[PDB]
Order: C-alpha cells, then sequence, then structure tokens
C-alpha cells in the first residue's frame, strides 16, 4: 500500500489609493481718488462691497 | 495624499504515507508497517502606508 498527497495555496492583495486637492484665489484692487476713512472701509479685500 | 496598502498570505500543506506489509514463509507469519505525515505552513504579511 502507497498513499501520497500534495496540497498548494496562495493569495495576493494589492491596494491602492491617491487623492489630491488644490484650490486658490486672488484679489487685485486699485483704486484712486478719496483715500479716506470710507474708502478704507471700501479697501476690505475680504467683502466684495 | 497617497496611500499604499499591500497584504500577501501564502498557505501550503502536505501529507504522505507508505504501509506495506509483507510476509512470506511456510508458517503463519504477519508484518505489519504504518507510515504517516502531515504538512502544515501558513505566512501572512500586511503592510500599510497613508
Amino acid at each position: 500500500g502507497v498513499s501520497v498527497g500534495k496540497c498548494r495555496g496562495i493569495l495576493n492583495e494589492i491596494k491602492d489609493r491617491n487623492k489630491r486637492d488644490t484650490m486658490v484665489e486672488d484679489l487685485v484692487v486699485l483704486v484712486r481718488g478719496g483715500a479716506s476713512e470710507h474708502i478704507t472701509t471700501l479697501a476690505y479685500q475680504e467683502l466684495p462691497t | 495624499a497617497n496611500d499604499l496598502l499591500s497584504k500577501v498570505k501564502k498557505d501550503k500543506s502536505d501529507s504522505f504515507g507508505v504501509t506495506i506489509g509483507i510476509g512470506p514463509a511456510g508458517s503463519p507469519l504477519l508484518v505489519g508497517v504504518g507510515v504517516s505525515h502531515s504538512q502544515d505552513t501558513s505566512f501572512l504579511n500586511e503592510l500599510n502606508k497613508y
């Protein structure tokens, strides 16, 4: 009597993830005339008006 | 942002055994042989990078 056996197994797993985000903003103002307190109030870069 | 995940696993087994018994004589005789083997292998490796 002769008995023989063979077994084999393999597992492969690869994972990849990429994330890229970009955002910019720019502002240019050019005001001529009446450089008093009110135009400094209007010189507020965040609010548009 | 960058993300990398790698995991590998390998499992292998082996089992074999030969049982041979033969006895020839004028008088009654008996020959018995028993052989059995077993192999088990497990491997695991995981990598994660962020």
